[PDB]
């Protein structure tokens, strides 16, 4: 069971795999507490590598730590940073739009060297942004998850290349550091290597060592069997290490003077003064294992070092010579071979501690710089470490890191598994990362060191296929970046319990075999041929005892998102890909039913997701309400466990959380308390259970539709709630201040009885599209009035009512309730940005039932449309009277390699009418494989195929032809699995039986009411005066190219010149088209198109004569 | 936060283009230093500088 | 040829223009790097938006507010400097830089 | 120094601000830098206000005045493909239903003008200025009738007394 | 490769002193807005900061010949003149381009025709249109061909 | 060594074999129609390729 | 297609036919190398960069030496270049 509140959901699990699924947010987590340095992430790093438990501020601090002058006779040195308590609580902050904070402080000592003082301060380095208990920041209100990104390792990359014009190899190596400065050592198409340090030009590498002042006697012998490194040291044409050093400070510098101690110290400046050259702790034990220069000294110095150049070299030259092996005198031999910039070896993972420390590092710099000018400029005793420091440019690098990074994104959730997989998320493209435009579609591959590192199911389906993955459901970060991978080592084929972790180049050192093999729960494969991975990637038939380590479980290799996919090794992959990214789009309904054919995952995944409030600690519900529980903790003390009712979500969703329990249980550590938003019980639900046939009916659901009962929008089966905010302001102006009044100028009565007294609208005026939410005028000025308009003033009297109103109206197409509205005013000492008096926000609500129209898709990438919502007479019903509810199409199902949806429906169907095979003439041949306490069921049992320890067809064969009755003696559903369906419109039966049964299906957030758009005449643009994009303004659609491209196709002329003249850019020609319209005259002549007078001053512009002539 | 409302520092205001009659107005031949002419059309009433930027 | 472009045309000659087309060109040299007065937010003298180059920011409305209706069109306020006309001539009159 | 100074505030920003406004606003950005250091929290404008011995309204004058213009060319999606000169409305420009709506009133206040007499309609538009744009007075307009000032306001009196009736306020109110 | 330049120039009556150049045309205001948003945030077309770098760097030279200077300070300051009208053609041309705020390269006067963001394929070739509109399709099995 | 139009190739020969014969000489080729679409004759189409 | 529209040599580029009669089939140093003996004659053009990784044409079976060929018959097995076909067989 392992979670004390757990329905039970049985399961058809064969296996039994050691291994839980671990803390799912711990990749967010224990990355941000590493950060920190949190006494919590100190115990778990004395656990193993207990000599060095450094936070990520205290790194940056011991890199910064001690920062001297130019004469190093003044030094600054910081020390122990220190976290007080938050300023806000969470919901507090993200109500009162503050950012969620916390208040660093840093002991920052300074010593003066030639008289001799300490200056030990308590300096505020700044407030400093935390992480929430659910693994996401709060910025300025808002909800920010940082999400990981992948980049290679900095190291030693040897890599081989072939050239079509040689026919032979040519090898080379990419030394590539952190902040650094590249080298690389590249064998040309002669046979000559060269040293292209800085991207500079050709340079053999005799040259280089002759700068590192190593004569030709040095290098020959350390050369002397490389006869490639021989024929470059006879062929250098300069001897002399100064000659060598001018020649490479001339090429490298060029525009300065020799001057060869500036040339002496630059080598090793570029090299070894560590200040502008630091391959990481992560690049020194990267380095350090690829050429085995260390054998147990720990990682240290930070800088390279010319015993690990000459062994890059002589790596290299020895790779050229077809070496296997090669020992490095003073150190551990290595094998000699290429690597692969994609192998997971060569790929670590910058979390989100990695990401802000090193925002805090490059704050750090210019922080560095700042106490530099200033230390060495203001006097001496007279300053302090609160005078020296500036924290500005720290908290400023912070902030722009949290808002405004293309990682920091705005927390995408409209169900608790879109925040979960929105967190644990690898990315592949930001600063440094790679970019779409220079995106290799090698990096797009999936390639086996995957398996347990990612998932190669879950991507997005767009553009950005393979660049955004997913973690697995087991996997787990290794200090330093590396992504590690829990096995079962088995010792002589005993498979043990030792889950030893294991990154991706161990992996390659063993063999690892899988879970779904023969074990007899002794250790003991029963077949000696096993199914195996070796390094590379291929499977082998190894004999039963070299085989090492086993895997924990099945569906190891899959994210967590598509682990909630049943029958998943039935489907195809792109289909399986459509059914785990449409699983994150569902929206959460107002009922949410859990499923009745599941997978293991779905509990877990809800209670990891942190929308489901757990009871912390044991004891008896004292109180429910919908507000609140409060439990009573088993030792006096009471909690009170506040629910969220009808928050908006980041995509504008539903947020409830009522409670489950009662007025007088009992609740344990770890129980699920309050069902949040896609949940039933607890386990995760983000759809319905819905009766379904595959028939292709009368041509409704015809190429992907899908159309419905009416019984789903009669009962509310289907139905989202969609919560909007509105929000306007009052600022001041040149002339006064904007005045939120109920008194609005040139405006009726009736439409001024939704507002109260002082503006805004009472909590619960239904409103509609183009009403008044807040009543805000402007003062406008004075302008003169047009004869008509003063003379209809004189008329009736009205005065010019000097102000003008731009009030909030609620735009089109929105309507609904009104929840809420929070005013913030100035004249209330709150946080408003300057010279803004009033702000207002209105949050507007609907209950947005199923239309035709709406998305709707299952749990194998099988989506579609509404087609049309039938009544619930004239849809097929079975023998019983039950109408079906949706009707699928058949042609979906074979051509596109999903028949998971079709072994889910008979499932379903067998699921929700129950089964009992009768063991009365013993136990009959399918169940015996089949575990116990599911030879019989109740009806709609809920049961749990996992992902690849799966229902296994035949007993699901088996199952369905020993299904149990309805309520009369009446099998509705033969043993192959159809039906006789009636017809509701008609009413002759169907000629043939067709296949119902129970099917899952989520709402998907692509609704009609958001896609929907039109424009007659809106606003324009600025420069050039096309009309506006997007659902946001009115704006038009794009007439792009290829839609002129048609146009011109057809012939149409015509068209077409409305369609650029008098629909865009004729400016003239627009209001002549309205005026002709509504008049009833002819269209009118078009004119010139306004983007070519823009065009024509432009080129006017760039000192071209642009003239045009008519003879 | 806000609607993205933009509005240049300018006033429109859509009287009818009248062609028939206009105010009277001179014109003024100004000559630069370097043998350059410019006309500024000047109302009747209305003070002509002996200088002026053209 | 055309100025305000009537639709009739046949050709588009491009040319290398040469200094004197370019000061043929514009209306004014524009001599200061003053784009608008920070506090009442209209265009400078002589600045990058100044009205007595490139035309008026308010329909017929001269910038001291000596002229203000149509029928002062196309005359010039003897003490402000712009011509007093359309203000979508803001789009269509092009300045000049002496260096 | 002096001259790096003065053309750093002269030639810094686009919107040009005059020495003394910008000594004053680099005045208040160094007091408040100096308070977020030492007192550890951005001060209220007010407390500025009283640092630096004058009224909160100008120092939220200043703030307003210190707010550099933004580039039209920014790159407003977080997809690389759109502008902030894409999405911002231009209210300078025509509505397109108030031309013809302007043009409709004038042809309705044109048909109500000519349901008056000869004398009527001319004083009104003459008073009104609806032949010009330019509304010459009473007296002027006595003078092209030939008749008094005073015969000419009893003659608008009367007119304005018509003109409320309902019978020809009915398709004018809507105009409104 | 040289005779397709000279004959080209000798065909025309182009005189090819205009390669030289000696007064910048400036681009109409309406054209590099300086739009007011509601709150004074303003938001100028960043063709202006290149007018600003120009006039200002002309105006400094222009006073530096009336000053009487060495040689070294008057070369210094017409580079950085003919820098700048290299920026304002195009900026990014020669060597490094012109950054503005938050190192974002200043779009100049050929950036409006280049690439996709020019005003061609942007603006004169594909035009947002009135009268328009958008919906996601549901099938229509009931209407007829032309309907 | 220039590229130009067979239907300008022919015609300007005409143009000259009168007046005293020369005939300009040349071969075809077959032009990339990248190459083809930017050495056109209207520059309005090449400049917004 | 592209490369074919774009009229770039291809990268498979196998040479043809410049004239009739037979040829001088010759596996050189790692890679062929063709000489083309005319029927007039004249002189007999040399191709020399042909690579031994690529294959010879297939016809009606393998080229023989001194295999009597068209004006413009493809030689080896690849596609050939449009630019050569055009100078070799005319515009046609
Ligand atoms: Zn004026």
């Amino acid at each position: 069971n392992s979670v004390p509140g757990a329905p039970n959901r049985v399961s058809f699990a064969k296996l039994r795999e050691p291994l839980e699924v671990p803390g799912l947010l711990d990749v967010q987590t224990d990355s941000f507490e590493w950060l920190i340095g949190s006494p919590r992430w100190r115990e778990s790093a004395a656990e193993r590598g207990d000599v060095n438990p450094v936070g990520g501020l205290e790194e940056v601090l011991y890199e910064l730590s001690p920062i001297e002058d130019f004469s190093g006779s003044m030094s600054l040195s910081f020390s122990d940073p220190r976290f007080d308590d938050v300023k806000a609580p969470v919901d507090e902050c993200k109500d009162k739009d503050m950012t969620y904070a916390a208040p660093l402080f840093v002991t920052a000592e300074f010593i003066n060297n030639n008289t001799g003082e300490i200056k030990s301060q308590t300096v505020f380095m700044g407030d400093f942004p935390m992480m929430t208990e659910k693994g996401t920041f709060i910025i300025n209100g808002t909800e920010r998850v940082v999400v990981s990104q992948l980049v290679r390792s900095p190291g030693v990359y040897f890599d081989e290349t072939i050239d079509k014009s040689t026919d032979k190899t040519l090898h080379s190596v990419k030394v590539i550091p952190s902040r650094g400065a590249w080298l690389e050592f590249d064998v040309d198409k002669r046979d000559t290597v060269g040293v292209r340090i800085d991207r500079k030009r050709r340079q053999p590498v005799t040259v280089l060592l002759k700068a590192l002042g190593w004569t030709s006697e040095q290098i020959v012998e350390r050369f002397g069997f490389s006869e490639i490194m021989r024929s470059t040291l006879e062929k250098d044409n300069t001897v002399g290490t100064d000659e060598a050093l001018l020649d490479i400070y001339r090429k490298l510098r060029p525009g300065e003077p020799p001057t060869k101690e500036s040339a002496q110290t630059l080598l090793e400046n570029l090299f070894f003064k560590e200040k502008r050259y630091d391959l990481a702790r992560v690049g020194r034990y990267k380095v350090n294992k690829k050429l085995g220069l260390h054998v147990g000294e720990p990682i240290t110095s930070s800088t390279l070092t010319e015993e690990d150049v000459v062994a890059t070299i002589e790596y290299l030259v020895r790779l050229h010579e077809g070496q296997t092996t090669m020992t490095v005198p003073g150190g551990v031999e290595v094998p000699v071979e290429t690597d692969d910039i994609d192998h997971f070896g060569n790929r670590r993972l910058r979390t989100v501690g990695e990401l802000i420390q090193n925002q805090i590092r490059v704050g750090m710099s210019r922080m560095e710089r700042v106490v530099r000018e200033r230390m060495t400029t203001q006097d001496v005793e007279a300053i302090t470490p609160q005078t020296l420091i500036n924290i500005r440019p720290v908290v400023a690098a912070i902030k722009e890191f949290f808002g405004t990074s293309q990682l920091s994104q705005f927390m995408d959730q409209n169900n608790p598994l879109s925040g979960l997989t929105h967190k644990r998320r690898l990315l592949a493209l930001g600063p440094g990362g790679l970019s779409r435009e220079r995106a290799g579609l090698e990096v797009r591959d999936v390639h086996p060191s995957h398996y347990g590192r990612m998932c190669p199911i879950e991507t997005p389906e767009g553009p950005n296929i393979g660049l955004i993955g997913s973690l697995s459901v087991y996997a787990r970060v290794n200090p330093f970046g590396f992504i590690e991978t829990p096995y079962r080592k088995v010792v002589d084929g005993v498979v043990s319990d030792e889950i030893v972790y294991l990154t991706a180049d161990e992996e390659d050192r063993h063999v690892v075999a899988q879970a779904n093999s023969p074990i007899d729960a002794d250790g003991r494969f029963v077949e000696p041929r096993v199914l195996v991975r070796r390094k590379a990637g291929e499977v082998e038939y190894v004999p039963s005892s070299e085989v090492d380590y086993m895997d924990v479980s099945p569906r190891q290799m899959v994210s967590v998102a598509t682990a909630m996919i049943p029958f998943l090794e039935h489907d195809d992959a792109n289909r399986a890909l459509m059914g785990a990214n449409m699983q994150r789009q569902a929206v959460p309904l107002v009922r949410s039913e859990a499923p009745l054919v599941g997978t293991g995952m779905e509990l877990r995944a809800a209670i990891d997701a942190g929308d489901v409030v757990v009871a912390e600690e044991s004891g008896v519900i004292e109180e429910v309400s919908a507000d609140y529980i409060t439990v009573m903790h088993d030792n006096g003390t009471r909690r009170t466990y506040r629910m969220r009712k009808f928050a908006r979500s980041n995509h504008g969703t539903c947020a409830n959380q009522c409670p489950i329990v009662d007025a007088g249980d009992r609740v344990e550590a770890g129980q699920v308390i309050a069902d949040g938003p896609c949940t039933d019980d607890g386990e995760m639900a983000l759809g319905k259970n819905l009766l379904v046939a595959i028939m292709p009916w009368e041509g409704h659901n015809y190429e992907d539709a899908i159309i419905l009962s009416n019984r789903l929008v009669e009962e509310d089966v289907l139905t989202s709630i969609h919560i909007e905010e509105h929000e306007i302001d009052a600022r001041d102006t040149k002339l006064g201040a904007e005045e939120i009044t109920r008194d609005i100028p040139n405006i009726s009565d009736e439409v001024l009885a939704d507002l109260d007294e002082r503006g805004i609208v009472r909590i619960g005026a239904e409103v509609r599209d183009g009403d008044i939410l807040v009543g805000k005028v402007t003062p406008k000025g004075e302008t003169e009035l047009t004869p008509e308009e003063r003379l209809l003033r004189a008329i009736f009297g009205e005065k010019a009512r000097e102000v003008r109103d731009t009030s909030l109206k609620v735009p089109h197409g929105e309507s609904g309730k009104v929840i809420g509205i929070r005013v913030f005013s100035r004249e209330d000492e709150d946080e408003l940005p300057a010279g803004v008096n009033e702000l207002v926000r209105v949050y507007v609500a609907q209950k947005r039932k199923i239309s035709d129209g709406d998305k709707l898709a299952g749990r194998h990438g099988n989506k579609g449309v509404i087609g049309k919502i039938l009544p619930v007479e004239d849809m097929p019903f079975l023998a019983d009277g039950t109408p079906v509810d949706i009707i699928l199409n058949t042609h979906g199902v074979p051509r596109r390699m999903n028949i998971g949806q079709i072994l889910e429906t008979h499932l379903g169907w067998c699921a929700h009418s129950g089964w009992k095979v009768d063991a009365a003439k013993g136990v009959p041949d399918w169940a015996a494989r089949l575990p116990d306490e599911l030879l019989e069921a109740q009806p709609n049992a809920i049961v749990s195929t996992p992902v690849f320890d799966g229902a296994q067809e035949a007993e699901l064969q088996g199952l369905l032809s020993c299904t149990l009755p309805n309520r009369d003696g009446d099998v509705l559903v033969d043993a192959d699995g159809k039906a006789m369906l009636f017809d509701g419109r008609s009413g002759e039966p169907f000629p043939y039986p067709v296949t119902v049964g129970y099917m899952y299906i989520m709402k998907l957030h692509h609704l009609v009411d958001d896609k929907i758009h039109a424009r007659s005449t809106g606003p324009y643009s600025m420069i050039t005066q096309q009309p506006l994009g997007g659902k946001a303004q009115f704006g038009g659609q794009r007439f792009g190219e290829m839609e002129c491209w048609a146009m011109q196709a057809y012939g149409a002329a015509y068209t077409l010149q409305e369609l650029l003249t008098i629909k865009s850019d004729d400016t003239v020609g627009r209001v002549k088209v309205y005026e002709a319209i509504v008049k009833g005259e002819n269209i009118p002549e078009p004119g010139i198109p306004e983007s070519f007078k823009v065009l024509l001053k432009e080129l006017q512009s760039l000192c071209l004569n642009v003239e045009v002539l008519s003879s | 936060d806000r609607v993205l409302r933009g509005s240049r520092l300018g006033a429109v205001s859509y009287e009818t283009d009248r062609n028939h009659d206009l105010a009277p107005r001179q014109i003024a031949r100004y000559r630069t230093d370097n043998g350059e002419e410019f006309e500024v059309p000047f109302a009747d009433d209305a003070e002509i500088p002996g200088t002026w930027l053209c | 040829g055309a100025m305000l472009d009537v639709n009739f045309f046949d050709e588009l000659r491009i040319g290398l223009a040469t200094a004197e087309d370019i000061r043929q060109w514009s209306y004014g040299e524009v001599k200061k790097p003053e784009t608008i007065n920070y506090r009442t937010l209209k265009p400078e003298k002589d600045g990058l938006f100044c009205e007595k180059i490139f035309g008026p920011t308010r329909d017929w409305e001269c910038y001291c507010g000596k002229y203000k209706r149509v029928r002062f069109k196309g005359i010039i306020c003897e003490r402000c400097g712009v011509e007093v006309t359309r203000a979508k001539v803001r789009r269509e009159r092009m300045g000049h830089i002496e260096l | 120094r002096q001259a790096i100074t003065r053309a750093m505030a002269d030639q810094a920003r686009t919107i040009r601000i005059p020495v003394h406004m910008v000594e004053v606003i680099n005045k208040l950005g160094r007091i408040q830098r100096e308070l977020l250091q030492d007192l550890g929290r951005e001060p209220t404008p007010e407390e500025l206000a009283k640092e630096m011995d004058i009224t909160p309204e100008k120092v939220l004058e200043i703030q307003q005045y210190a707010r550099e213009p933004i580039s039209l060319d920014q790159t407003i999606g977080d997809e690389g493909d759109s502008q902030l000169g894409d999405f911002i409305e231009d209210s300078e420009a025509v509505v397109a239903v108030d031309a013809v709506s302007f043009t409709l009133l004038q042809d309705q206040l044109q048909s109500v003008l000519d349901t008056l007499s000869e004398r009527e309609a001319g004083v009104v538009r003459l008073r009104f200025g609806l032949t010009d744009g330019q509304p010459r007075t009473l007296d002027e307009i006595g003078q092209v009738y030939g008749v008094t000032r005073e015969r000419i306001r009893q003659i608008e009196s009367k007119t304005m007394s018509k003109l409320r009736h309902p019978s020809r306020s009915q398709v004018l109110r809507d105009y409104l | 490769k040289r005779l397709k330049v000279v004959a080209a120039f000798q065909q025309s009556g182009n005189s090819p002193m205009g390669m030289v150049l000696d007064a910048v045309p400036v681009i109409p205001p309406e054209l590099r807005p300086m739009v007011q948003l509601d709150g004074g945030r303003f938001a100028t077309s960043d063709l202006n900061d290149l007018y600003r770098r120009v006039i200002n760097r002309n105006n400094r030279l222009k006073r530096l010949i009336d000053l009487g200077a060495p040689e070294i300070i008057v070369n210094n300051e017409k580079r950085m003149l003919q820098e700048s009208v290299d920026a304002l053609f195009d900026n990014g041309r020669r060597g490094r381009p012109v950054t503005g705020p938050g190192n974002r390269p200043l779009k100049s006067l050929s950036d409006l025709l280049k690439g996709k963001q020019g005003r061609f394929r942007q603006n004169l070739l594909g035009k947002r249109v009135d009268y328009s509109g958008r919906s996601v399709i549901v099938v229509g099995p009931q209407l007829k061909l032309h309907q | 060594g220039s590229l130009i139009d067979r239907a300008e190739f022919e015609a300007e020969n005409r143009r000259v074999v009168a007046e005293g014969g020369e005939p300009a000489a040349g071969r075809p080729v077959l032009m990339g129609i990248t190459k083809a679409s930017l050495a056109t004759d209207s520059w309005l189409s090449a400049a917004s390729f | 297609v592209q490369e074919l529209f774009e009229a770039r040599v291809p990268r498979g580029k196998a040479p043809i036919a410049d004239v009739t009669g037979r040829v001088r089939l010759e596996d050189g140093e790692r890679f062929y190398k063709i000489t083309i003996v005319p029927d007039d004659g004249g002189e007999e053009v040399v191709y020399d960069k042909i690579s031994k990784r690529q294959r010879l044409r297939v016809f009606k079976r393998v080229l023989s030496d001194g295999d009597h060929v068209e004006v413009g018959q493809q030689l080896m097995e690849g596609s050939a270049d449009p630019h050569e076909v055009l100078r070799v067989q005319g515009p046609r």
